[PDB]
């Protein structure tokens, strides 16, 4: 209900569905991990690669 | 005592028998960037001592009829030895100026100077259209001066060098708002003042940037009987502390 | 936009090559098409609409006048006036108008 | 919070471990940072990538599509089948992701145009506009005096003018688990007809037009359509579309150099 | 459907109020802050420093820097005056441009007092004393040194140091005062007296100068922000 | 509660300690109190200084701008590059600071004026006004019968007549930390070119236009633009201009005195 | 609650304690109640003296004064002192008393009139008006087109037809402790000029404008402002009113009998 | 987005009603009060003084 | 906030100022011995006035 | 009867603002999510994507 | 969230950004003491200044 | 603005310098521009606006008439009236107009 912003803020649900609610704005996550690094062995940085 | 100081740095000293206490910048001493505000990505150099000591500039004579002088701060220092060298190879960097003029005169003169350093002073130009040029903003470690009389107007590039406004179109008594000391031959000898690192960016750029002033306006003018020694030269010698630059390239 | 000098004085002899020069630099903000124009009042001379140039306008000055530059997108609207006469006193107006910016120069020339 | 990763110090080293040469072969991208090429200072980094998100990149409103319908004539009402595909500086913003996955916000900018009457003291009473949205199977009218504006179930939405753009929300409609911005492969098991053409992504119509009747002079209206896409999640991202659009039902295209070009390798 | 009623004062905008608004660009993530010297916080930071104050206009004497030199010389009569000038520092002709006026001439409403630091800006052998008094109004201005004594004053000597900060007390009926020029609001007079001459040895001069600053004391305060008459425009620039 | 001191009661003292000789050289104003050179009173000082902060002296709106574009024309919309270098009520009261810090909250107050139309028995209904906000490098339109206003996701703002007056807000937006108000030196490496120009401030433009069309006859529009600086930090204080402004880029002025004269020194 | 005393029972006495005669000379007045001099019974009082009360004596609005200005004119503008003596029906009601110390709540009823036009077709969009509050001292416009309304720091209300009536609240603006209704003693020291004035209640003027243009036919407007005094405390009541007013500054009258008089003492 | 209902009553502007209002100046400080002698506080501490009554009014 | 009025009523302030407040109609106190008895000595109603 | 005020920027439609709004179709039940590989989460995992950069224009 | 003003005064956050709040308008803080007196030896008032 | 009498009655007699005082001060709330006027009903006599006088308009009455005071922006608005005449019965109207202020004094003078 309460939480941070950019202190505090309020946020109440009105009405009874989900495609309702607000823009999220704040799922911040990232895991390049799959498009950077997508080998099956794992690559160490200082050794060479073969 | 209370009257006599002695300031050091690098290999040169300073020392001064009648004078004022010392004016420093706005409450804050010069020192190095803190690594919460740093903002190259890079390891900076730091000299220490090559730079950090009093570089003299050039004299100028206090005529009677004088109007007053500004040098442009971190432009005038531009050929004075390691200073202008790491000043060329870089491209970033920070100071804070250790600012001390000087005029002596004996005890049958008058007159007073306002030694006061302008942060930021952007001038304007005679012609309402155009812009000053760069030969006629400032000059390597030389003094460029006011005058009494409104410049002209058929001038194309030029400075509108009427004291009473500094330049600056502001009224020439309230610059006492930025520090400041006052040279009175009655009882003052030597103003001096300690000027941080005063940007809105951590560091900059040293060649487009001249982001302090040093003026110097005779309020109440020189005068003497007939007798006394006819020729008051005054002299200005500048001394960064806490140096450090970034990004190394060719000379340019 | 911006012009290096707004208006200045400029002084040549009587058959000789006149340099009337017009730089700018573009702030941010400047993203449309560029427009480069030349007046004259003792009337268009020079025309840059479309990349493309424009310039038969004065009847007087035929051939007489050319950019000098070949990066005329870089900030360079100088013309080469050749062969200096006693009819050419007048005015000039340097008008460059990139949207949304607009700046001129005034060159008022002499012989 | 989403900071970035800040920069630890250095020094001059001299080892057998070599962080610069890779094999670009492997289809691995380097992963080697400045402080190990060089030497760094360490450099607190508050900097954040909040607001390159996809909820911060996508959840912006865009037009879509903006129809006339004059009051003065007969079947006067505008019809739109409901497609991203027609407007370009939306539909770049959607081919960088191959299955998006979110539910939408409409609204509707409504406005009038006086036409050219010809009797005398002509004065109109404020207008009301309906917006009536067709599912995909259902009735559609024929003209505005029809009964199967009122007599109907569907949703739709009355308002009138001087006041706030309409506003609906609707859900995630879809058949798939995500709306498929590229489809290849036929929508015939005999491998004939429209290439690609898919129904997973279909929302049905839009029908508008007028309230009040011909007064005494006709008025034109035009209605602008505006998404946002709220709890977006893409998947499998996608290079960035080069060549000009040439149609909105399939991807073709004629061919166009890959960046303008320069006057010499090393200017 | 909550019920719901308007009041008047809707639908307007008023230039001064504070409310929230929705943000043009959600999520932008500001520059982080950096110790800047020389953070001013209150605009009475500004109206505690001192600024030489033109008080020898002369009509003639404006267009230069003579505007702050006061004239003083080796008089024969004792008992002269060196200047005089009301004291309205938001209406007068002098106390105008200086760094208090431009701050006063914001606001409407002032109070506290108001400090007067001189400057021998002399020669290094001659000396003298001043009689600095400020009369507080009702009467007209004093007019011989034996009447500017009754009000306050101090009697400057001029020797090692080089200053005398005569400071006007807060003596007034209301608790403010008017920044225009009114008459139910005065404010008193100021002025400086020869106490005795001014003598020197030969060979120095005899016409010697004398700047004076202004500022304000702990005291101050200002009320009624208002816009400044002193800057026109016509057309855009 | 940022109350002022009050004054403490004195007595005629006659000894060595003496507060009023000072020394103005050492640039050090003077910090004496009536209550050191005269017989004081104790006086409860019950005075606050909260009306003369920062938040209290720039908190308030202030026109920047106003354009105006007609109804019946091509192109007919207006454009305009944020900056507060123009009008002077309020570029002076940010003159006297160097480095400002603060966020905005801009307002628009649109108003119409009906032109001399010429055919009979004109009637418009209400208008709609679009104020596009386009960022620094951004693609900007060239007519108003563009598809750069719809399909765009820059922030814009919709708003009709008879309302109240739209408003939006923004953060603080610039590459440094503090907007200069003042810059001294050059923007090009060789000095040459504009002199007090500078990338730090830069904002965009803001390009607004009808939305309705040419029913009979045309409409002058007009707009006008307010600023607000909120949660603002002032540093390195500069005295107040002077000499009236020329130009919207420089300082450039012509000398006048430093005040109005007397007759006499002593009047 | 504010509740009256009841009264008492009482039995017929005989005895010196005299409660009728009493002494009118000490200019002490009477505190007798009917129990004293007759029997009474018992009677609990339930009323209460809470709408006889300052604030519910002074709070509530009064037309001040209102002033017309046409559209198609130049300087077609508004100006006024703010004072209070200028309406009969509320000077009264504020000479009751002699210092009096309230905030205020003003508030404008701005109608419009459409004046004779010339031309054919006349049709105005909605109106837009602007009521600028200049202190006391600040600079003054001269004419409606004129960069004094825009650029300025001033507390002024734009307001448009159709809507709720503007209101702003104003507190407690004076130099001394209390407005003062009455002030005997001139206001220069030599006690020439004009006798009744006083600078303790000056509170500025009032600028109002069109904020449209002239489209096609004149506009004569009217506003009418509002007091609400709140908050407020008197001090030292004074006698009312009796002869007419004559003027706004003083406090001029002409000799009119104490009461409207009968045909004989004894009817 | 919450949901209201605008009642009848609304956009009006009565005489006598009571509600809160934006400021015109904010921060204002107002001048401390004075213990003035003389203070009413319900103008039935006027009715409480005696006046002499004309009753002897005669036309003359 | 909560208070009574001619059950209960509910008020709550929200600018951040004084003089926007609503009326307050409600300071009920009176003291007429300052304006009827205005005399030194103190008078008692039974015995004579001299 | 809650007395409200309504403050200048009422009934725009400002291009990038977050606001809850009434569903067109109530109680919608959507088609559970599929775990499908390749789920991207902030353009900043396309940066890290290296790319050839076309170096040899010479408008050839 | 409650505060005093110049009684009390409530005050809620909606949005969920930090530029969108209103004006703080208390901020009563003061230091002249980097303008007045920007000297490196303390100056006490009585004694002199030499 | 504030006349400190605004009519009077004054007698002088043929060939006497007549004195028609016209005395103000100003209010806080005065910052415009000042306007001083002069009429006769027997018609602008004399006119200060802009600092600058503006006074041949009668001409029955040229020279006989000029402002007394050298600081006439500080509350003096009398003239000098010389050789007074029998055609110089009438009512004068001192109109000085101080933006927003305004007031006048009529001077009936009888001879």
């Amino acid at each position: 209900q309460v939480s941070t912003q950019k202190i505090h803020y309020t946020n109440i649900n009105y009405y009874k569905d989900a495609a309702s609610n607000s823009a999220n704005r704040q799922d911040f996550t990232q895991d390049p991990g799959k498009f950077t690094e997508p080998v099956k062995d794992i690559m160490v940085k200082t050794m060479p690669a073969l | 005592s209370d009257r006599v100081r002695s300031i050091t740095l690098g290999n040169s000293t300073i020392t001064t028998q009648e004078c004022a206490n010392v004016v420093v910048g706005y409450g804050v001493w010069p020192e190095y960037l803190k690594d919460n505000e740093a903002t190259a990505e890079d390891q900076p150099t730091q000299p220490d001592v090559a730079t950090c000591r009093f570089y003299t500039l050039e004299s100028v004579q206090w005529m009677k009829n004088s109007a007053g002088w500004w040098w442009k701060l971190p432009d005038a220092l531009s050929q004075m030895g390691l200073f202008g060298q790491n000043m060329q190879y870089h491209y970033l960097g920070r100071t804070g100026y250790t600012i001390h003029v000087q005029c002596n005169a004996s005890k049958f003169h008058q007159g007073c100077l306002l030694v006061v350093c302008v942060p930021e002073a952007e001038m304007g130009c005679s012609n309402l259209n155009n812009t000053p040029e760069f030969s006629e903003l400032s000059g390597g470690d030389s003094a460029r001066m006011f005058t009494d009389t409104q410049v002209g107007e058929s001038n194309a590039k030029k400075v509108q060098t009427a004291v009473w406004n500094a330049g600056m179109g502001v009224g020439v008594g309230n610059l006492t708002i930025f520090p400041h000391q006052w040279i009175n031959l009655r009882t003052n000898n030597s103003a001096t003042l300690v000027m941080p690192y005063i940007n809105s960016v951590p560091m900059d750029n040293m060649f487009r940037h001249n982001n302090l002033t040093l003026m110097i306006i005779p309020f109440v003018p020189l005068n003497y009987s007939e007798g006394s020694s006819p020729y008051v030269p005054i002299t200005v010698t500048i001394a960064p502390m806490c140096a450090e630059y970034n990004g190394l390239r060719l000379a340019s | 936009l911006s012009i290096t000098t707004p208006e200045e004085m400029i002084e040549k002899a009587k058959g000789e090559t006149a340099y009337l020069p017009c730089k700018f630099t573009l702030s941010p903000e400047d993203q449309g098409p560029l427009d480069i124009e030349w007046l004259i009042s003792p009337q268009v001379i020079i025309l840059y609409s479309g990349d493309k140039i424009y310039d038969d306008y004065y009847p007087d000055l035929k051939g007489r006048v050319h950019f000098t530059s070949n990066d005329l997108k870089s900030g360079d609207a100088s013309i080469n006036v050749t062969n200096l006469q006693l009819s050419d006193i007048g005015t000039y107006q340097c008008k460059v108008k990139k949207a949304p910016g607009v700046a001129n120069k005034k060159i008022h020339l002499v012989v | 919070v989403a900071r970035v990763a800040d920069t630890i110090s250095s020094r001059p080293t001299n080892s057998e471990s070599i962080p610069a040469l890779t094999a670009a072969e492997t289809g691995h991208t380097s992963q080697v940072v400045p402080s190990d090429t060089m030497q760094t200072r360490h450099v607190k980094n508050y900097h954040s990538r909040s607001e390159s998100s996809i909820e911060n990149f996508l959840c912006r409103s865009a037009c879509v599509y903006y129809a006339t319908y004059t009051n003065n004539s007969k079947k006067g009402f505008a019809e739109w089948v409901i497609n991203t595909r027609q407007v370009a500086q939306l539909r770049r913003k959607l081919e960088l992701f191959t299955y998006l996955r979110f539910d939408l916000e409409l609204t509707f900018v409504i406005t009038s145009a006086q036409q050219p009457s010809t009797a005398s003291s002509v004065d109109a009473p404020v207008q009301t506009h309906q917006i009536m949205y067709v599912p995909p199977g259902g009735p559609v009218p024929t003209k505005v005096k029809d009964y199967a504006w009122q007599t109907s179930t569907n949703p739709s939405v009355f308002w009138t003018e001087g006041n706030a753009p309409p506003r609906m929300s609707i859900p995630f409609i879809s058949i798939g688990n995500a709306y498929s911005c590229f489809y290849d492969g036929w929508t015939q098991f005999s491998r004939n007809g429209v290439y690609g053409i898919n129904t997973l992504n279909n929302m049905g119509t839009l029908y508008m037009r007028h309230v009040n009747e011909a007064g005494q002079g006709p008025i034109k209206s035009t209605v602008r359509i505006y998404f946002k896409p709220k709890h977006v999640k893409a998947w499998v991202p996608r290079p960035p579309r080069l060549c000009q659009y040439e149609k909105q039902k399939n991807v073709n295209f004629s061919p166009i150099g890959v960046t303008t070009s320069r006057t010499d390798i090393i200017t | 459907g909550l019920p719901v009623m308007t009041t008047p004062g809707s639908t307007q905008f008023l230039t001064s109020d504070d409310f929230q608004s929705p943000s043009a660009m959600p999520q932008f993530d500001v520059t982080p802050e950096m110790q800047i010297p020389g953070r001013v916080n209150n605009l009475m930071e500004i109206a505690e420093v001192d600024s030489v104050v033109p008080v020898n206009n002369t009509e003639d004497n404006v267009s230069s820097l003579k505007a702050y030199q006061i004239p003083v010389q080796s008089n024969s009569d004792n008992g002269k005056q060196v200047f005089g000038f009301p004291l309205q520092p938001g209406a007068n002709n002098v106390l105008n441009r200086t760094l208090l006026g431009e701050i006063l001439n914001y606001y409407t409403h002032w109070s506290g007092s108001i400090k007067l630091t001189f400057m021998f800006c002399g020669s290094a052998m001659a000396t003298g004393k001043f009689l600095l008094a400020y009369s507080p109004p009702g009467a007209g201005v004093p007019k011989n040194r034996k009447d500017a004594m009754l009000g306050t004053h101090v009697i400057w000597d001029v020797g090692l140091q080089s200053s005398c900060v005569l400071c006007v007390p807060w003596i007034s009926q209301t608790h403010y005062r008017y920044v225009v020029e009114d008459e139910y609001t005065a404010a008193g007079y100021v002025t400086c007296w020869y106490q005795t001459n001014i003598v020197v040895p030969a060979d120095v001069q005899s016409s010697c100068d004398i700047l004076c600053f202004v500022s304000a004391c702990n005291d101050f305060s200002v009320r009624m922000l208002k816009d400044t008459p002193f800057i026109r425009q016509d057309t855009f620039y």
